[PDB]
C-alpha cells in the first residue's frame, strides 16, 4: 500500500536530479563518479549543502563522519542504499 | 514382574493409610468428653451407641 | 484567532527576531520537565546509594 | 548570554575552553585513548564475530563494576569521624524524627480519646 | 584517578566524569547499544544512575 | 600450577534432543516427567483441589452467621427489642466492686 | 507483527476504563483506576525497544502512582470513618469534616489528569502510538481524576476550601498547558497540551460548584 | 555510523559541523522555504567572509566565539529527522530487530516451513567458517607491531577472500524488518 | 494431621529406593498428592479449632502456610531438577531428601500446639536449609552467608528458648490454648521487659527486622534456587507466625514496647526499597523486596489490630507465592546467562515472549496490582496503621512509589530495551520452568479469586 | 510481491507449553464443569427447612450444595 | 426470593402511568416487547425446567442451633473448659453481630439509593438504626485488640459500667 520501496535507479536518480538543480554544478558535466572538488571545482561547503540537500530530499540525516566521507554522487547513491537495504 | 518393579508406588500410599490409622487411634484415645460436653449434651438415639466414632 | 493570525503572518515576513525568555519558556515546557525531572531523580538515586545500601 | 554549566546540566565540549587551547601533550592523550578504545574494540569484535563461540562474551568491566559496588566496599571502608557521624545521623535521625511525631500524635489521640473530647462517628471496624 | 581516601569503600576504583549517557555520541555503534558503552572500558560508579532511562546531565540551551 | 579439571561448557540440549522439556537428557524420561507434571500438578491438583475448597459450605460460618443475623434481626424488630444491647453481658451477673 | 497484541491492549483498556466509570465502591474504583495506569503504561511502551518510550511509561506510572497515594489516602479515611468504600455511606459522610479525604481525593485527580505539578507525564506519554495516544490520553484516561471528583461532588459542595484550591489548580494548569502549547512543533504535543489545558478547564469547573458541566465537558472533550 | 570516529576533530571538521549544525537550526526559526534560503545565503555569506584566515590561532578564536553565538541563538526545539537520535521513530523497531540467531533455536518444524531459506542459510555458515579462519589470519598479519591503532579494518586483500569481522556488518537486522 | 506427615516421612524411602531414571518423577507426583491432602484442612465450618491431636492441630492462620509449604515442595522439587543433572544420584538423592525434611519439619513447626516443640522445629528447619546453602550454592560467599544466617538465627532463638522455659516454669504446660485461655496480665516491670525481648526477637531476627536484616540477602544470592524459594516463601512467614502465637501473652506492654520495632520496620521498608532503586544484582533486589514487605508484615503484626492481623496474614501468603516466582523467573534468567548482573541482559521481552508476560504478571503482583491478594494485605494493614497513627501515611505512600518504582525498573531493564544479541547462548524455554511459572501464578489468581481462605485469625 | 523472510526467535515452545497447559486443565475441568453443570441442573440446590420435633439431623444435612452434603457426609 | 421484608424492609413501588404527549413511537417500548419475546421466553422455560428437575430431586437442609452454655462470668478462672465453651460461644456471637452490622449497613445503602436526591429526609430513621447499632457495636467490641475475647469483653464492660457508676455518684 503506502510508502513505495526504494530502488537503486530511483536512488541515483534523484540524488542527480538534486544536483542538476544545484547552480554551482552544470548538468552537462554532472556525471555518477563526478568528484566534488576534482573535476567539479566544489569546495567543503558545497558539500556539506549537498548533503543537507541529500537529507531533506529522502527525509532522514546522515552522522556528520559519514557525511564528510562521502564525497561524489555514487558515494551518496552507496551510501543511501546501504542505509535503507536497497539490495536491487 | 510389574509388582517387583512398580512397588516403589505403594510406600506413599500405605503411609497414608496409616496416616489415617493412627489419626483415627487418636481420635479414639480422646474421647473423654463423648457427648459430655455442655453445648452438644444431647440423648442417645436408640439405633446408636456412640455420638461420634 | 486574528492575534495568532497575525503572528503567523509575522513569521512569514522575512526577518529574524532575537529569542526572548517568554518563548523560551513556552517552548522547555516552563523548565519544569528539565528541573524537577533532573534534580529528584539524581537526589532519590544518589540517596538511595550512597546512603541507604552503602553507608 | 553566558550559558553556566550545572553538575545536571554539564558543559557542551564545543563550548569548554579547553577544547580551542590544545597541546600537543593532550593530542597525544587523546590518540592514545583512542588505541586502547581501538584495541578493546578489536578483541570485543573477534570475541563477537567468532562461530565457534557458544556462550556469551563475559565482560570483566562489568564483573569489575559489581563486585566494587558489592564486595569490595567493607575491605575498602575505614571508619572516620566524618563518616561516622553521618553513619549515626542517617541511622538515627529518622527513627528519633518519627519516634517523637507518631509519639505526640498518639499522646494526643489517647488523651482525646481519655477526655472523651474526641468523637468516633462509625469507626467500629478498626 | 581513584575517589580520595576518605574511608568509604570506593577502593582503587576511577573517578569517571559525572556525565550520563545521554552526552554519549548516539551515532556511535557502542558494544552495549542501550548503555551507550564500549566493551572492556570503565563503568562509571552511577551507571545505574546515569542511564538513559534515568539521570540527566546534557547541556541545556539556556 | 595444580591439576585442575577445566572449566564444562554448557552444551545447547536442544541441538540433540529437540522435543526438549526442560527435566531428563533422554526424550523418554524427559516426556514422562513433564506429563506426570502436567497431570498431577494441574490436572488433579490445579481442578480437583480448586473444586474442593469451591465446595467447602459454611467456611467458617459465613452462611450460618448470616441466617443467625437475619434471624435475631426478624425476632428483635417484632419484638420491638433493641438490635444490640450496649452491655454484651448481663448487668444483674456480674458482681461490681464495691469501691 | 503484534497487531492482534495492540488490539487485546487496547481492549484490556477499554474494560478498565469501564469498571473505574462505573464502580460503585472504591475498592473496584481502584482496580479500575490501576488497571488502566497499567495498561497505559504497557500502551505507551508498546514499543519497547525505544529507550525514551520506557521512560515515558515509567514516569507516567511514577505520577499515577503519586496520584495512587492520594487515592489510598482517601479510600483509608473513609475505611475507618464510615466502615465502607459504597458510595451511599459516602452520601451519609456528607455531613462532617471531610477535609483529608477531599484532599487525598485532589491529590489523586492532579495524577491522574495531568494537572500543575503532576503535568508533564501526558506529553511524555505522547511516546505511545497515536491511536494509544488519541483514546489513553485524549479521550478517556485522563479525564479520570476529573471523573473522581465528579463522583465525590456531594463531599465536595460543602468543603469551601477544596471548591477554592480546586479552582486555582486547575485554572493554573490551564493558564500553564496553553502557554506550553504556544510554541511547540509536535502536533501531538500541541494536542496533548491542548488536551491538559482542557482538563484544567474541567477542574476550574469543579472549583465552581458545576460538576454536571464538568462531565458535560468530559464528554465533548 | 558505517565509519569510527578518529581520536580526535580537526579543526576543518570542527568548522564544518558548526555551519551544518547552524543551518540547521537556522531553518528550525525561519521554517518558511524562502526565508530559510535567503537567511542560510546570508549564513554561508558570513562562513566566506571569515574563510581565508591565516593566522588560525585567529580562526580558533572566531570558530570559538562562532560557537558561543550559536549556543546563544541555537532553537530550544530543533527539528530533528524522525530516524535521527532524538526523533520520534528513532529506534522504534528495535523491538522488531531479531539478531539472526534465533534461526540456529528454531525447531525442525518450523525450519521445515522453509527449507530453501535454510538452505542458503546454511551455505552462509559454511562461509562464514572457513572465512573466520582465513580474516583472523589476516588481522594478525595487518596489526602494527607497535604504535598508533585506530578501529579502521582492513578490507580483502586476496581473490576468494571477504573482509575481517564481515559477519556482523552483513547480517545485521533491516531497518524495516515488517 | 498425621496423614500429611506420614506421607510425606514416606517419601524419603520412595527418594532412596526409586531408580535414578524415575525419582524426580515418583516425588514430584507424590508431592502434589501431599499438597493435594494437605487442601483438606480448609475443611473449616465451624468457628472452632481442628485440633488433630494432643500435639498437632490446624488453624486459620497455620492452615494456609502448611498448604503453602506442600505446594512449594513439588515446585521446589522442578526448579532444583535442572542445575543437578550434571551431578551424582546419591547427591541429587541427598538434595531430594533435604528438600522433604524441610517440607516435613516446617508442617510440624506450622502445626505443632506446644512453644518448645515449636522451637525444637524451629532449629530442625534451621539445619538443613543451612545444609542446602552450603553445599550447593554456586560462589565462594556461600560459607560466610551460612555463617550469617545461622548465627543470627541461633543468637535471637537462644533467649527464645530461655523464655519459653521461664514462661513454662510461672504457667505449667506452655499449651497454647491454655495460654491463650489462662492469659495473665504483666505489671510491666524491667524483668517483663527483658522477657518480652526475649520472645520477640528470635522471630524479629528471623523475619527479618531492619537493622538485623543483614544474614537475608546474601543467603539469598548464595543460595540455590529451591533454598531461596522455601527461605523468602517460608521461613520469614515462620517467623510472623511466632509472632502472632507469642504475642498472645505479652499483654499489656507490647502497647509500648512495640515503639521501636514499628519505626525500624517502616524506615526500614523505606531504605530497602531505596536500595532495590540502586541494587545490581537482581537476587539482592528480590531479597531487599522481601525485607520490606515482611517489615510491613512486622508493623501490623507489632500494632496488634485485626485488620492489621488479616493484612499480615494476607501479605504473608501472597508475599511467599510472588517472591518464590520472581526467584524462580531470575534462577531462569541466570542458568541461561550464569550471571546475576541486573543489566547484564536487557531485550529478554523479544526472545521470551511468554516469559516476559510471566515476568509482568509477577511484578503487577510485586507492586501489589488490585485486586490481588497482595494489595488486599498491604492495604489493610495501611488501614490499620492509618488508624494507629495518622501519619504512618506518609511511610506507606513513599513506600508505595519506591515499590512501584523498583518492579517497573526491574521490567524495564531485564525485558524491554534493546537486545542484548552477543547472549549467543539464548535456549528458547523450557517446558518446566513455564510450568513452575504457571505453578506459582495460578494460585495466586485462586486467592485473588476468594480471598477468604487466607484471612487468618481475626477475620 | 517481493515478500521477505522475517526472523522470529522459537515460538514453538511457548504454544506447545500453553498447548499442554490448556490440554490438561481442559482434560480435568471440562469433564468436572459438565458435572458442576449437570448437578446443579437436575439435583440439589437444597431448600431450607425448619428442623422437625424430636429429629437429630445429620451433620451433611445442615449444608445446601449436594456436592457439599456428599463429601461432608463420605469424609467428614 | 429467599429473602423477606421483615429483615429486609421495601417500601411499595409507585410507578406512574405512561402519558405520551408526543405522536412517535416509543423505542424503550418496542425493544422491552422484542427483549421479552427472544429472550425472557427461552430463560423462563428453562428455568421452569430446572426447577421441575429439582421437584423431581427435592432435598431439605436445616439451620443448625445451638443451646446456650454457661456464661463466662460463671466461668472459674483456671478453669479451661467451661472458659473454653464460653470463648466459642462469644465468638459465635461476635460473628453473629458482624453480620448483624452488614444487614444495617446493607439496609442503610439500599434506603440511599431509593431515595436518591430525598436521602437526607426520608433516610432519617434508618440512620437512626444505624447510629445506635454503631453505638451499640462501639460499646461491646471496639478497642478489644486483635486476640479479643469474651474475657477482654468483660474487662472492657466492667471497666465502662464502673465509670458509669462513678459519674452516677454526682
Ligand atoms: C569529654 C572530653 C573529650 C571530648 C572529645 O574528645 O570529643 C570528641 C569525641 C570524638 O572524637 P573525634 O574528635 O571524632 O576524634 C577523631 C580522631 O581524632 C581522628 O579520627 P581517626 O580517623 O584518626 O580515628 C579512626 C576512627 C576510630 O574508629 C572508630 O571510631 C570506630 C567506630 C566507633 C563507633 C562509631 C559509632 C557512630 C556510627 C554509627 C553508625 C550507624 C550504626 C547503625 C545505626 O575514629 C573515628 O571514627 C572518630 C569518631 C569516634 C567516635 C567514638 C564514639 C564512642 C562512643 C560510642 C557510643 C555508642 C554508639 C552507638 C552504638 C550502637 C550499637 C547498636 O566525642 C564527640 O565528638 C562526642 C560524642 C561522643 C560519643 C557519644
Ligand atoms: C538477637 C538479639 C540478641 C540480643 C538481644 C536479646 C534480648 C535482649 C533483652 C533480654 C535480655 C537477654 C536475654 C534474656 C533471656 C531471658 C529473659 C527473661 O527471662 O527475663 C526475665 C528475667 C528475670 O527473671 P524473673 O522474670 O524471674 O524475675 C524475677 C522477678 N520478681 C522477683 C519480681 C518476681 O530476666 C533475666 O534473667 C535477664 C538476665 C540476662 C543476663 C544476661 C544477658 C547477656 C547478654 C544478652 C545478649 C547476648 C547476645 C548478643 C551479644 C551481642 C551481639 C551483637
Ligand atoms: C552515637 C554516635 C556519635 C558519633 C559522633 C561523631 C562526631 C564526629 C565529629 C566530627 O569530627 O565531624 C566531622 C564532620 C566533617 O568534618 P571533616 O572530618 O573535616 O570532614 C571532611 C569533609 N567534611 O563535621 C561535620 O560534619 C560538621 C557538622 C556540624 C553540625
Ligand atoms: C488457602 C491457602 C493457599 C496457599 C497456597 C496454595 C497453593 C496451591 C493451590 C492448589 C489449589 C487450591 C486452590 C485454592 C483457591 C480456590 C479458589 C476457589 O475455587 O474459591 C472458591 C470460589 C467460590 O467461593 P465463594 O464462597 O463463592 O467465594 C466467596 C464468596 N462468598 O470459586 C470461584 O470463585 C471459582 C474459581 C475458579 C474459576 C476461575 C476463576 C478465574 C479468575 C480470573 C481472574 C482474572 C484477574 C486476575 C488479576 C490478578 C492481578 C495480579
Ligand atoms: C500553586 C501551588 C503549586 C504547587 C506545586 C506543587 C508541585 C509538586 C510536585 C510533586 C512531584 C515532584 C516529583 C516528581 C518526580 C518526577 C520524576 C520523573 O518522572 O522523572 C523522569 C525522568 C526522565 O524523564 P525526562 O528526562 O523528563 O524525559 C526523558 C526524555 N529523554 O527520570 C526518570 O525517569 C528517572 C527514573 C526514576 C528514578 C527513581 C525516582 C524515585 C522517586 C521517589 C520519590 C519519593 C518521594 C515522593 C514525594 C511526592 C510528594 C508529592
Ligand atoms: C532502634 C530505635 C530505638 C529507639 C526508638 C525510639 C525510642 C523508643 C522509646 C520506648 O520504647 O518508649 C516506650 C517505653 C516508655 O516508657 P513506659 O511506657 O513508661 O514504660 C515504663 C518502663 N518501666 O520505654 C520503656 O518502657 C523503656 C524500655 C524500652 C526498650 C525498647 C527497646 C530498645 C531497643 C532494643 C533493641
Ligand atoms: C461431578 C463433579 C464432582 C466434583 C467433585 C469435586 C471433589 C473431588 C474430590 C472428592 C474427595 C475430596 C477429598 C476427601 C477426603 C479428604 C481427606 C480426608 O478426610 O481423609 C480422611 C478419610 C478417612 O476417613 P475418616 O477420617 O476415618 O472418616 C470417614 C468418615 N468419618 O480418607 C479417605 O476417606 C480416603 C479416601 C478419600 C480421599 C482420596 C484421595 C485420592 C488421592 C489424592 C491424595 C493423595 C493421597 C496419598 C496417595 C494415594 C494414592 C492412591
Ligand atoms: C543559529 C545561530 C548560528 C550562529 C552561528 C554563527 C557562525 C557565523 C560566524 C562564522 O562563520 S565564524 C567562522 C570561523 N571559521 C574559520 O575562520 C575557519 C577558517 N579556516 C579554514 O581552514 C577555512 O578555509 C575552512 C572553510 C574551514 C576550510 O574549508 P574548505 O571549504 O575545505
Amino acid at each position: 500500500s503506502d510508502a513505495p520501496p526504494l530502488t537503486l535507479d530511483g536512488i541515483k536518480d534523484r540524488v542527480l536530479y538534486v544536483l542538476k538543480l544545484y547552480d554551482k554544478i552544470d548538468p552537462e558535466k554532472l556525471s555518477v563518479n563526478s568528484h566534488f572538488m576534482k573535476d567539479l571545482g566544489l569546495d567543503s561547503l558545497d558539500q556539506v549543502e549537498i548533503i543537507m540537500a541529500m537529507e531533506d530530499e529522502f527525509g532522514f540525516e546522515i552522522p556528520d563522519i559519514d557525511a564528510e566521507k562521502l564525497m561524489c554522487p555514487q558515494e551518496i547513491v552507496d551510501y543511501i542504499a546501504d542505509k535503507k537495504d536497497v539490495y536491487e | 514382574q510389574l509388582l517387583r518393579e512398580h512397588w516403589v508406588h505403594i510406600l506413599v500410599p500405605a503411609g497414608f493409610v496409616f496416616g489415617c490409622y493412627l489419626d483415627r487411634k487418636d481420635d479414639e484415645k480422646l474421647t473423654a468428653f463423648r457427648n459430655k460436653s455442655m453445648l452438644f449434651q444431647r440423648e442417645l438415639r436408640p439405633n446408636e451407641e456412640v455420638t461420634w466414632k | 484567532f486574528l492575534i495568532a493570525l497575525e503572528l503567523n503572518n509575522l513569521t512569514m515576513k522575512l526577518s529574524m527576531n532575537k529569542a526572548n525568555p517568554y518563548s523560551s519558556f513556552s517552548t522547555l515546557l516552563g523548565f519544569f520537565p528539565s528541573i524537577i525531572h533532573r534534580i529528584t531523580p539524581m537526589k532519590s538515586l544518589n540517596l538511595s546509594l550512597k546512603t541507604s545500601l552503602t553507608l | 548570554s553566558k550559558y553556566k554549566p550545572a553538575p545536571l546540566a554539564t558543559l557542551p565540549s564545543t563550548l569548554d575552553p579547553a577544547e580551542y587551547d590544545v597541546s600537543p601533550e593532550t593530542r597525544r592523550a587523546q590518540v592514545e585513548r583512542l588505541s586502547i578504545r581501538a584495541r578493546l574494540k578489536r578483541e570485543y569484535l573477534l570475541q563477537y564475530n567468532d562461530p565457534k563461540r557458544v556462550s556469551h562474551i563475559e565482560d570483566p568491566a562489568l564483573i569489575r563494576w559489581t563486585y566494587a559496588r558489592s564486595a569490595n566496599i567493607y575491605p575498602n571502608f575505614r571508619p572516620t569521624p566524618k563518616n561516622s557521624l553521618l553513619g549515626a545521623v542517617a541511622g538515627f535521625g529518622p527513627l528519633i524524627f518519627w519516634y517523637y511525631v507518631f509519639k505526640t500524635d498518639r499522646d494526643r489521640k489517647e488523651r482525646l480519646i481519655q477526655e472523651g473530647k474526641l468523637d468516633r462517628k462509625f469507626n467500629i471496624s478498626y | 584517578e581513584p575517589y580520595p581516601d576518605d574511608g568509604m569503600g570506593y577502593g582503587d576504583y576511577p573517578m569517571l566524569p559525572n556525565r550520563s549517557q545521554h552526552e554519549r555520541d548516539p551515532w556511535y555503534q557502542w558494544d552495549h547499544s542501550e548503555l551507550r558503552m564500549n566493551w572492556g572500558e570503565p563503568i562509571h560508579w552511577d551507571l545505574d544512575m546515569y542511564i538513559r532511562n534515568r539521570v540527566d546531565t546534557s547541556p541545556t540551551p539556556v | 600450577q595444580w591439576q585442575e579439571d577445566p572449566e564444562p561448557e554448557d552444551e545447547n540440549v536442544y541441538a540433540k534432543n529437540p522435543d526438549f522439556h526442560g527435566y531428563d537428557s533422554d526424550p523418554v524420561v524427559d516426556v514422562w516427567n513433564m506429563r506426570a507434571v502436567f497431570f498431577f500438578g494441574f490436572s488433579i491438583v490445579l481442578v480437583f483441589g480448586t473444586t474442593f475448597v469451591a465446595y467447602v459450605p459454611d467456611y467458617r460460618m459465613q452462611e450460618w452467621a448470616r441466617r443467625e443475623a437475619e434471624r435475631l434481626v426478624k425476632y428483635r424488630e417484632v419484638n420491638g427489642l433493641p438490635i444490640m444491647e450496649s452491655n454484651y453481658f448481663d448487668p444483674s451477673k456480674i458482681q461490681l466492686p464495691e469501691d | 507483527p503484534n497487531i492482534n497484541r495492540f488490539i487485546k491492549y487496547l481492549t484490556l483498556f477499554l474494560i478498565t476504563m469501564l469498571i473505574l466509570t462505573s464502580a460503585n465502591n472504591m475498592f473496584q474504583l481502584f482496580i479500575g483506576w490501576e488497571g488502566v495506569g497499567i495498561m497505559s503504561f504497557l500502551l505507551i511502551g508498546w514499543w519497547y525497544g525505544r529507550t525514551d518510550a520506557n521512560t515515558a511509561a515509567l514516569q507516567a506510572i511514577l505520577y499515577n502512582r503519586i496520584g495512587d497515594i492520594g487515592f489510598i489516602l482517601a479510600m483509608v479515611w473513609f475505611s475507618l470513618n464510615m466502615n465502607s468504600w459504597e458510595l451511599q455511606q459516602i452520601m451519609f459522610s456528607n455531613n462532617n469534616d471531610n477535609l483529608i479525604p477531599l484532599m487525598g481525593l485532589l491529590i489523586a485527580a492532579t495524577g491522574k489528569s495531568a494537572q500543575f505539578g503532576l503535568h508533564p507525564w501526558l506529553p511524555s506519554a505522547m511516546e505511545g502510538p497515536t491511536p494509544v495516544s488519541a483514546l489513553l490520553h485524549s479521550s478517556t484516561m485522563v479525564v479520570a481524576g476529573i471523573f473522581l471528583l465528579v463522583r465525590f461532588h456531594p463531599l465536595t459542595t460543602n468543603n469551601n476550601f477544596i471548591l477554592t484550591t480546586m479552582l486555582c489548580l486547575g485554572a493554573l494548569t490551564t493558564l500553564f498547558t496553553a502557554i506550553c502549547a504556544l510554541t511547540q512543533n509536535d502536533i501531538k504535543k500541541i494536542i496533548a497540551f491542548s488536551t491538559s489545558s482542557q482538563l484544567g478547564l474541567m477542574m476550574v469547573t469543579l472549583g465552581m460548584n458545576q460538576p454536571h458541566l464538568a462531565f458535560l465537558h468530559i464528554c465533548t472533550h | 555510523a558505517f565509519c569510527a570516529p578518529p581520536a580526535y576533530l580537526t579543526h576543518q571538521q570542527k568548522v564544518l559541523r558548526l555551519y551544518k549544525r547552524a543551518l540547521r537550526h537556522l531553518e528550525s526559526w525561519c521554517i518558511h522555504r524562502d526565508k530559510y534560503r535567503y537567511f542560510a545565503c546570508l549564513m554561508r555569506a558570513r562562513f566566506e567572509e571569515h574563510k581565508n584566515e591565516k593566522d588560525m590561532m585567529r580562526a580558533t578564536q572566531l570558530l570559538r566565539e562562532a560557537e558561543e553565538e550559536f549556543w546563544q541563538n541555537q532553537h530550544p526545539q530543533p527539528y530533528i529527522f524522525p530516524d535521527s537520535p532524538g526523533g520520534t521513530s528513532f529506534e522504534r523497531y528495535e523491538c522488531y530487530k531479531v539478531p539472526e540467531w534465533c534461526l540456529d533455536y528454531w525447531h525442525p518444524s518450523e525450519k521445515a516451513m522453509y527449507p530453501d531459506y535454510f538452505s542458503k542459510r546454511e551455505q552462509w555458515k559454511k562461509l562464514r567458517m572457513e572465512s573466520w579462519d582465513r580474516e583472523v589470519k589476516q588481522l594478525q598479519e595487518e596489526t602494527s607491531p607497535d604504535g598508533i591503532m585506530t578501529e579502521a579494518l582492513p578490507p580483502a586483500r586476496r581473490e576468494g577472500d571477504l573482509p575481517p569481522l564481515w559477519w556482523h556488518i552483513v547480517t545485521r537486522p533491516r531497518e524495516r524488518p515488517t | 494431621m498425621l496423614k500429611i506427615i506420614l506421607p510425606s516421612l514416606m517419601l524419603l524411602p520412595l527418594t532412596w529406593l526409586s531408580s535414578p531414571k524415575k525419582t524426580w518423577t515418583n516425588v514430584t507426583s507424590y508431592s502434589f498428592l501431599i499438597s493435594l491432602t494437605s487442601l483438606t484442612l480448609l475443611w473449616q465450618t465451624d468457628e472452632n479449632y481442628k485440633n488433630f491431636s494432643n500435639m498437632f492441630s490446624s488453624d486459620p492462620l497455620s492452615t494456609p502456610l502448611i498448604i503453602l509449604t506442600a505446594w512449594l515442595l513439588p515446585l521446589m522439587l522442578m526448579a532444583s531438577q535442572n542445575h543437578l543433572k550434571k551431578d551424582n544420584n546419591v547427591l541429587q538423592k541427598l538434595y531430594i531428601s533435604m528438600l522433604i525434611s524441610l517440607q516435613i519439619l516446617l508442617i510440624m513447626t506450622f502445626s505443632a500446639t506446644e512453644l518448645i516443640m515449636f522451637y525444637i522445629l524451629f532449629e530442625a528447619t534451621l539445619i538443613p536449609t543451612l545444609i542446602i546453602i552450603t553445599r550447593w550454592g554456586n560462589q565462594t560467599e556461600r560459607l560466610n552467608a551460612g555463617i550469617y544466617f545461622l548465627f543470627y538465627t541461633l543468637i535471637g532463638s537462644i533467649p527464645l528458648l530461655i523464655a519459653l522455659i521461664l514462661i513454662q516454669n510461672h504457667v505449667g504446660t506452655l499449651n497454647l490454648m491454655i495460654l491463650s485461655f489462662t492469659t495473665h496480665t504483666l505489671d510491666a516491670s524491667w524483668s517483663n521487659n527483658l522477657l518480652w525481648l526475649a520472645c520477640m526477637m528470635a522471630f524479629l531476627i528471623k523475619m527479618p527486622l531492619y537493622g538485623v536484616h543483614l544474614w537475608l540477602p546474601k543467603a539469598h544470592v548464595e543460595a540455590p534456587i529451591a533454598g531461596s524459594m522455601i527461605l523468602a516463601a517460608i521461613l520469614l512467614k515462620l517467623g510472623s507466625y511466632g509472632m502472632i502465637r507469642i504475642s498472645i501473652i505479652l499483654d499489656p506492654l507490647t502497647k509500648y514496647m512495640a515503639y521501636p520495632f514499628i519505626l525500624l520496620s517502616l524506615w526500614g521498608m523505606i531504605m530497602t526499597s531505596s536500595i532495590c532503586l540502586r541494587q545490581t544484582d537482581l537476587k539482592s533486589l528480590i531479597a531487599y523486596s522481601s525485607v520490606s514487605h515482611m517489615a510491613l508484615v512486622i508493623a501490623s503484626i507489632m500494632i496488634q489490630t485485626p485488620w492489621s492481623f488479616m493484612g499480615a496474614t494476607m501479605l504473608m501468603i501472597a508475599h511467599g507465592l510472588t517472591s518464590s516466582l520472581l526467584f524462580c523467573l531470575a534462577n531462569s534468567n541466570y542458568e541461561r546467562i550464569h550471571s546475576r548482573t541486573m543489566i547484564m541482559a536487557r531485550g529478554l521481552q523479544m526472545v521470551f515472549p511468554l516469559m516476559a508476560t510471566w515476568w509482568l504478571m509477577a511484578s503487577l503482583a510485586n507492586l501489589a496490582l488490585p485486586p490481588s491478594i497482595n494489595l488486599m494485605g498491604e492495604l489493610f494493614i495501611t488501614m490499620s496503621l492509618f488508624s494507629w497513627s495518622n501519619f504512618t501515611i506518609i511511610l506507606m505512600g513513599i513506600n508505595i512509589i519506591i515499590t512501584g518504582m523498583y518492579s517497573m525498573y526491574m521490567i524495564i531493564t531485564t525485558q524491554r530495551g534493546k537486545l542484548t544479541n552477543h547472549m549467543i547462548n539464548l535456549q528458547p524455554s523450557h517446558t518446566r520452568e513455564l510450568t513452575l511459572m504457571a505453578l506459582h501464578m495460578i494460585p495466586l489468581i485462586l486467592l485473588t479469586t476468594s480471598p477468604k481462605l487466607i484471612t487468618g485469625l481475626t477475620m | 510481491g517481493k515478500r521477505l523472510f522475517v526472523v522470529k526467535p522459537s515460538l514453538y515452545y511457548d504454544a506447545r507449553f500453553l498447548r499442554l497447559m490448556k490440554f490438561y486443565l481442559m482434560l480435568t475441568g471440562i469433564p468436572v464443569i459438565i458435572g458442576i453443570t449437570l448437578v446443579n441442573i437436575f439435583i440439589g440446590e437444597a431448600e431450607l427447612a425448619e428442623i422437625p420435633e424430636g429429629y437429630i439431623p445429620e451433620h451433611w444435612e445442615y449444608y445446601k450444595h449436594p456436592i457439599s452434603r456428599w463429601i461432608a457426609r463420605n469424609f467428614y | 426470593d429467599s429473602w423477606d421484608k421483615d429483615v429486609y424492609p421495601e417500601p411499595p413501588s409507585r410507578t406512574p402511568a405512561p402519558s405520551p404527549q408526543t405522536s412517535l413511537p416509543n423505542p424503550i417500548t418496542y425493544l422491552t416487547k422484542a427483549y421479552d419475546l427472544v429472550v425472557d421466553w427461552p430463560v423462563t422455560l428453562v428455568r421452569e425446567f430446572i426447577e421441575r428437575q429439582h421437584a423431581k430431586n427435592r432435598t431439605y437442609y436445616y439451620h443448625r442451633q445451638y443451646r446456650r452454655v454457661p456464661d463466662i462470668t460463671e466461668c472459674k478462672e483456671g478453669d479451661v473448659l467451661c472458659i473454653y465453651e464460653a470463648e466459642m460461644q462469644w465468638r459465635r456471637d461476635f460473628k453473629v453481630d458482624q453480620e448483624i452490622m452488614n444487614i444495617i449497613q446493607e439496609r442503610l445503602k439500599a434506603c440511599q439509593q431509593r431515595e436518591g436526591e430525598n436521602y437526607q429526609q426520608n433516610c432519617a430513621k434508618e440512620l437512626e438504626q444505624f447510629t445506635k447499632v454503631t453505638k451499640a457495636y462501639q460499646d461491646r467490641y471496639l478497642d478489644l485488640g486483635a486476640y479479643y475475647s469474651a474475657r477482654k469483653c468483660l474487662a472492657k464492660q466492667k471497666q465502662r459500667m464502673l465509670e458509669e457508676r462513678k459519674a452516677a455518684r454526682q
